[PDB]
């Protein structure tokens, strides 16, 4: 067969036109909250539509009327939910006349426009058609004989209060009986305009993505995963739209920062040196005058892979980081000896001699989370110990559990999709439930005269919730946390019983006010007419409070009198009979139960924080916010990679160290004096015979100065480029043997393979059409 | 029945193919034809479609305020270089198409040749005439008298970067 | 209990162990 990667290059030709009909006419469904594009959307129909027609993208004529009409019913259709015509009117016209309007290829507008039909007729103004279309959506009477609305208020609005003017088309949509939805109240009353009838919610507009280091992504091409990360602000993102510079910043307090930068903030890789204060999201007490941080960068935090040294102190800490504290595997060094030795007059041959032996003894191996360090709390154990637990548990649960764990999965596999919809607003249900379960049943009650009143309980409290941990949080098992000035390092040191009954009586007068204070200002408003709801306890959230007075009220024996007097001019038995049912069908008998129940009680109970792990990933029910304070620890391979790998990242980002003129090399590159010195950055001369550095034909003329350390380092150096340059160049025939030649070996493979199989999938092709 | 089998052990091989870390029999076999050192045939006819033309220009828009930077033998980054500058660094035998550049619309350091419009712009009839003249006339004759004059340039081993610095 | 530091060192001394 022939070889796909030696083709013979003697005639290039391509033949596309800048204007790529390919690229140029297609609609993205990335560009979504972008209005323009809406009215090209409409553009492009019409070009299908003249292809459709004339095949040429341009219209005979021009744009017609009935091109209007198709495209604004035929073109796009959008969802509804359900009509429900009936056949019989239920109003009298005998009233001023023409008070309704009439109503019975005449198909549909378009048929009928095609056919030649004028619409041309203008009559009658738009607030009359949007007022009909408001009354039909309610089927109620929102305006009397008179024209004075008689749902919302008819007096002028009043300046004082507060209170501003409001038009129908806006109360009536903002206030609606619920059964109609944001889209329907839209449509109602005419709201075209993309531009200026259109605005964005604050929790609905677009935002980039958030990508992190960007490694786990489902790759859209999978050639290219860099393709993924256009909608975010990664380092490595294609085309930001301002080239990425080399900065070179001192700071007032003597920071200096030098790498790669965004807009105007560190992004990508570089070197960043401390001064006084911090910087790259350090804190404050961590860094000292001369420390330093080389690796990645992100968002101005010291995001990524990198190391940390510290010359004063010596730590040298090596491996991963997250914001702008050690977060993943670390590897840290204490060189402080050698520091100490080499600033005493000490060469650096016998330092290390010295102390060599003892630094290389005490290096630590970490997992670190959020800064701090893992393995005194007994994190390691924690999966085992927990698997330990769950195995402590008596049979008959560990069975049903292990049951049900099946039985839920093959149910969840045969569901339709509204199915699992419903099942799964059921188990958000019963998730809140299991914190804040509602008093039902328990709201109000009548005394001994037969009055309604409120149901109390030991406190002076009506529900569980409370409306103070809304500006404090409440931690898993239930308690606030922290506040303003909360001090008491630990809790064990409580607060004085007294002060706490004190400012516990203080807070309740203080509930008592604040209830006076809404009821005065919003409950003279009413939401619902039929239960007399107020917009206090609407906006409180004690809708079902109300539900249950309403019955409660009716159902008492004053409500009944009160009801004459005018009048004059699921269930518990409904699921134990289900249960009953359910278990005869299955044909086990309730002594077998008890059986079952006494055998594991008495016999196996009594012989001898839910079940799981803690560290899981898929959790059926999570509500995303527990929280775990720990991960799995490194091993020593993990460990020993990450440092591999994060010495490659401080090698590249020291790169953009000493920028030829920049203010960081200007004001910092200083002689022993601390004068100023010219540092051979030139492009063009090479002084004081350095001629050999010269990476050009000119640097082979000369000769080096003899100097074996010397010359590693530039063994080393060449070494590198030559690592970089192979990355860039390859052969045309590789050499049987090396790398390049099986990955030669492995994609032809690959080709052909794929070859096979569409070759064996058009066979079953053509034996299926024929 | 010998069909599904090879469509599944065909399968099979497509899911660890790319698996580096597994050995294949495919590896380091022998070609159709005794294995000889080939190079890429030279294009000679070349035909632009007004895609490329529209995209060198954008590029060309794009590179035109640039400075450029380039690396040393040291690992060393060397001097703020317009174009003219560059330009008098290639003529004078200092750099060259293996040279580690960057400039604003890169994020790493590559060769200078592999940098999409470096060499175009640099290449002006006249740098090439000078930097021939500077290769065959002054370059290449130093480099004969020091080969000639210190042994420590061993005869085996000896670099051909002066051959080529007219490219 | 060609030119490599101290890093290195004790790196291969761990894999080593
Ligand atoms: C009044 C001022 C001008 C007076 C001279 C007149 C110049 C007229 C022709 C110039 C067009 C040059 C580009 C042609 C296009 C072309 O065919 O290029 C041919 C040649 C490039 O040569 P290559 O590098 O292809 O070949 C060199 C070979 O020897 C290697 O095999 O370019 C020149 O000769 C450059 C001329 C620089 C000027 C040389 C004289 C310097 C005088 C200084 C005083």
């Amino acid at each position: 067969l022939t070889d796909p990667l030696k083709e013979d290059p003697t005639v290039i030709r391509d033949e596309a036109q800048f204007p790529e009909p390919s690229l140029y006419f297609k609609v993205f469904e990335s560009e979504a909250g972008e209005p323009e594009a809406k009215i090209r959307a409409d553009v492009n129909k019409l070009y299908d539509r003249w292809i459709e027609k004339y095949g040429r993208r341009w219209p005979e004529d021009g744009i017609n009327t009935e091109d209007m009409v198709w495209l604004a019913e035929e073109a796009n259709k959008r969802k509804r939910a359900k009509p429900r015509p009936r056949g019989t009117v239920a109003a009298e016209k005998t009233e001023y006349e023409d008070e309704f309007m009439p109503d019975p290829g005449p198909r549909t507008n378009y048929e009928k426009t095609v056919a030649g039909g004028k619409w041309v007729t203008d009559e009658f103004e738009s607030a009359d058609y949007e007022a009909g279309n408001l009354e039909k959506l309610w089927d109620m009477y929102l305006w009397d004989r008179e024209g004075k609305p008689t749902m919302m208020p008819d007096t002028p609005a009043a300046q004082q209060e507060g209170e501003e003017s409001e038009d129908f088309d806006d109360f009536y949509t903002a206030y609606r009986p619920r059964d109609v939805d944001s889209e329907e109240a839209r449509e109602a009353v005419w709201a075209t305009d993309e531009f200026e009838s259109d605005e964005d919610n604050t929790e609905s507009e677009w935002a980039p993505e958030y990508v992190g280091a960007g490694l786990g992504l489902v790759a859209e091409d999978p050639l290219n995963p860099q393709y993924s990360l256009r909608h975010s602000n990664h380092p490595l993102a294609p085309f930001p739209g301002e080239p990425l510079k080399w900065a070179s910043y001192v700071y007032p307090d003597f920071t200096t920062f030098e790498g790669l930068s965004k807009q105007s903030i560190p992004h990508g890789m570089g070197v960043m040196t401390f001064g006084t204060g911090t910087g790259a999201g350090f804190a404050m007490s961590q860094t000292r005058y001369g420390d330093k941080y080389e690796g990645e960068f992100q968002a101005g935090y010291a995001h990524g892979l990198g190391q940390f040294t510290s010359e004063a102190s010596g730590e040298v800490y090596i491996g991963e980081f997250f914001a702008g504290q050690r977060h993943g595997c670390g590897m840290t060094l204490d060189m402080k000896p050698y520091f100490y030795l080499l600033e005493r007059g000490v060469d650096p041959v016998e330092a290390y001699r010295r102390t060599a032996g003892a630094i290389m003894k005490n290096v630590e191996v970490r997992t670190w989370y959020r800064g701090n360090k893992l393995g005194d709390a007994k994190e390691d154990e924690v999966v085992e110990i927990n698997v330990l637990k769950d195995e402590l548990d008596d049979p008959f649960e560990i069975a049903l559990r292990n049951s049900l764990h099946d039985a839920k999965l093959r149910k969840w596999k045969a569901m339709s999709p509204q199915d699992k919809a419903m099942d799964r607003i059921v188990s958000i249900i019963e998730r809140v439930q299991r914190r804040n379960p509602g008093r039902f049943g328990a709201y109000y009650r009548e005394d001994e005269k037969g009055r309604v009143r409120p149901v109390l309980d030991s406190d002076g409290a009506d529900t569980d919730f409370d409306s103070v941990d809304m500006i404090q949080g409440v931690d898993t098992d239930g308690d606030l946390g922290p506040g303003w000035e909360g001090a008491t390092d630990s809790e064990e040191n409580p607060m004085d019983p007294r002060i706490r009954e004190l400012m516990a009586a203080e807070g309740m007068d203080d509930k008592l006010e604040d209830e006076g204070f809404k009821d005065t200002v919003l409950g003279s408003a009413i939401i619902n007419p039929y239960t007399g709801l107020d917009m206090k306890t609407y906006l409180d959230g004690k809708e079902r409070h109300q539900a249950e007075l309403v019955s409660v009220y009716k159902a008492s024996r004053e409500g009944r009198k009160y009801l004459n007097k005018v009048r004059k001019d699921l269930s518990r038995e409904a699921e134990d009979d289900r249960l009953a049912r359910l278990y005869e069908q299955a044909g086990v008998s309730k002594e077998d139960e008890r059986r079952v129940e006494g055998l594991a009680a008495r016999w196996r109970r009594l012989l001898a924080r839910r079940p799981g792990n803690p560290l899981a990933a898929n959790d059926s029910d999570t509500g995303f916010e527990t929280e775990s304070d720990m991960m799995e620890m490194c091993d020593i391979p993990e460990i020993l990679g990450t440092v591999q790998e994060a010495r490659q990242i401080v090698e590249r980002a020291r790169m953009w160290r000493f920028k030829p003129y920049g203010e960081v090399g200007l004001r910092m590159a200083q002689d022993a004096n601390g004068s100023p010195v010219s540092l051979m950055q030139e492009p063009l001369h090479y002084p004081h015979g350095t001629k050999f550095m010269a990476p050009g034909p000119l640097g082979l003329c000369h000769a080096v100065p003899d100097d074996p350390s010397l010359r590693q380092e530039m063994a080393k150096v060449a070494h590198n480029y030559a690592a970089i340059y192979r990355m860039y160049n390859f052969d045309w025939d590789p050499e049987p043997g090396t790398v390049q030649y099986k990955i030669d070996q492995r994609i032809r493979r690959a080709q052909e393979l794929r070859n096979n199989a569409m070759a064996r999938y058009l066979a079953a092709a053509d034996e299926v059409l024929r | 029945g010998t069909q599904q089998e090879l469509a599944q052990m065909e399968a099979m091989e497509l899911a660890t193919l790319f698996d580096m870390s597994k050995p294949h029999p495919l590896d380091n076999a022998a070609p159709a034809t005794p294995w000889k050192g080939e190079l890429r045939p030279v294009p000679r006819k070349i035909v632009l479609s007004p895609y490329q033309y529209e995209m060198i220009n954008y590029q060309r828009m794009l590179m035109r305020k640039n400075i450029w930077y380039y690396r040393d033998r040291m690992n060393v980054p060397r001097g703020p270089c317009p174009l003219h500058v560059v330009k008098e660094a290639w003529v004078s035998g200092i750099v060259d198409e293996n040279t580690l550049f960057w400039g604003h619309g890169l994020y790493d350091w590559l060769p200078a040749k592999n940098i999409k419009l470096l060499l175009p712009m640099v290449r002006t009839p006249e740098v090439r005439f000078a930097t021939w003249i500077k290769r065959t006339f002054s370059l290449k004759p130093s480099l004969n008298r020091i080969r000639e004059q210190r042994k420590e340039h061993r005869d085996p081993q000896e670099a051909s970067l002066q051959v080529e610095l007219m490219r | 209990t060609m030119n490599q530091n101290i890093v290195t060192e004790s790196v291969k001394v761990e894999t080593n162990q």
